[PDB]
């Protein structure tokens, strides 16, 4: 039962690691999605020229 | 510039699927984590 | 010369087409990367079975 609690310890480490993992990872996507919005602006830019 | 926002879409459609995939597998792990209560 | 242009126009539209064309191929691999995945998970319960 010790063994089992430090491996369920370990796994909600694990799983912390993924969360942040995924935190980070749709924080890029957010900015790639600014990024994209910042292109479409430009090209009505373009498109008004 | 077109050409380049599509680039930026498509590499914008991989990562979301890439991060799909990573909280799929961040919710399995979660999910395994049911026998803590014992 | 205006046969000429109209010519352009055209191909120009079509070299559009293709492009979205590629982009379907993207995604026409990226759900099929894992979509059969998937059924060799199914695969995974069959040996369950």
């Amino acid at each position: 039962s010790k063994l089992f609690q430090f491996k369920l310890l370990q796994s909600n480490s694990k799983l912390a690691s993924t969360l942040e993992k995924i935190s980070s990872s749709n924080k890029d996507l957010e900015d790639e999605k600014m990024k994209f919005q910042e292109s479409l602006k430009k090209v009505d830019e373009i498109k008004a020229q | 510039e077109s050409i380049n926002e599509f680039k930026s879409i498509e590499i914008e459609m991989k990562n979301k699927l890439e991060k799909l995939n990573s909280l799929l597998t961040y919710i399995k792990s979660e999910i395994t984590q049911q026998e803590k209560g014992l | 010369m205006d046969i000429d242009d109209e010519l352009n126009e055209l191909e120009t539209l079509i070299k559009k087409k293709q492009d979205e064309k590629k982009s379907s191929e993207l995604e026409l691999q990226k759900l099929v990367h894992d979509l059969n995945k998937y059924k060799s998970n199914t695969n995974n319960m069959e040996k369950i079975i």
